[PDB]
């Protein structure tokens, strides 16, 4: 096992892990906006 | 500028499949892990697939196995094929790299799904 | 190679900066919510 | 190769970080949730 | 697959020591960045300690200087040395890689600290 | 420990240019992503600007156009310039890396913008 392999590994798991982060926080930002509709309406 | 040019949808059967594209310019897809999303008529955006720099792939749960990102590096293209589809896959599609969706978006490509 | 794991390097980088500028934009809309939910 | 390296540990490191920040948030936002939910 | 085996947990002392262990398989620890989280009763689920794959760390405020993450490369397996353990560290504590958090957890393992 | 000393703040007036600078110590601000934000009396902390490992640049859309951040790697500092200011600039601009913004903070550097 390579530093070159360890480093691919390293930048896949990332690449991975930030498209589910972005995910989060698209699915809260939707809760989010949900309840300030809620503490809008008239 | 990026440029992101979508194509391939259309009127599909349930069941049937599409195979849509997205030419890049501006950055490389083999240097730059790449979005698909879609937006369904007044609601929310919505991350469909996945595909890292080095190839790894990831899907929401909707997408259940029947899609397949994948990209051609000389063709600095993006693809993603879509099988069985479903009326409930109805939306436009668009392609974006993560860096970029604050940014710009693409016209994308209408899929409609009948039955 | 190298050019792959730069390019992955420096998406990943900007990213990271904008995730975390949505975080400090949400934060504050809850706590204006918690603020809300809190008030006398 | 350590400008690589010293990169991607900053990457790993930030991104737990966000993580948790998500993690304090997320109940912070089912707390609200509740709040609003509750009979 | 991925498969996490946590062991090391039991019934322990205040003031005393246990080391956690998590044997993996299907991804390597040394090319992956670990975590190590906890879940009380009825509580959401605490990250403790993280290592990335070059070997740095960092703890939750609630770990200050008691606990240290270490990994073994060989038997793949991540290592959870936790210290002056105190009753409100009773919990299971589970070890995963960032990117099966939504997918895949182990069984944990029981750790329950009485004085 | 990390050192963030921020310098080159002051009282300019509106349409003036200011420098900031931001001398590091214990890590190598050509390896790591550096950060500035800035902080008005009363609000929120707001992210600024960043600089990437390999030197790619971003910016609030309230910097629109107006600053530039660079380095200079062997004396290890990061420097905002910052034209065109305006009195809506006025705040305490700091320096940080993304992994210790939860650990700590230097002193920032006072700019007041005056019409």
């Amino acid at each position: 096992l390579s530093l070159l392999d360890k480093i691919i590994g390293a930048v896949d798991q990332i690449q991975l892990t930030q498209a589910q982060l972005e995910e989060r926080q698209a699915e809260m930002e939707g809760a989010v906006q949900s309840i300030q509709g809620e503490l809008s309406k008239l | 500028q990026v440029q992101l040019q979508e194509s391939g949808g259309g009127l599909v059967q349930a069941g049937g499949s599409l195979r849509l594209s997205c030419a890049v310019s501006g950055i490389r897809v083999n240097v730059n892990a790449m979005y698909w999303y879609r937006q369904a008529p007044g609601k929310q955006r919505e991350l469909v697939a996945i595909i890292t720099t080095f190839g790894s792939t990831n899907y929401a749960d909707s997408a259940k196995g029947r899609f397949t990102i994948s990209r051609d590096n000389t063709k600095n293209t993006v693809y993603l094929q879509m099988d069985n589809l479903k009326p409930e896959d109805t939306a436009v599609y668009y392609c974006n790299a993560p860096q970029f969706t604050d940014r710009y978006w693409g016209q994308g490509t209408q899929v409609t799904v009948s039955s």
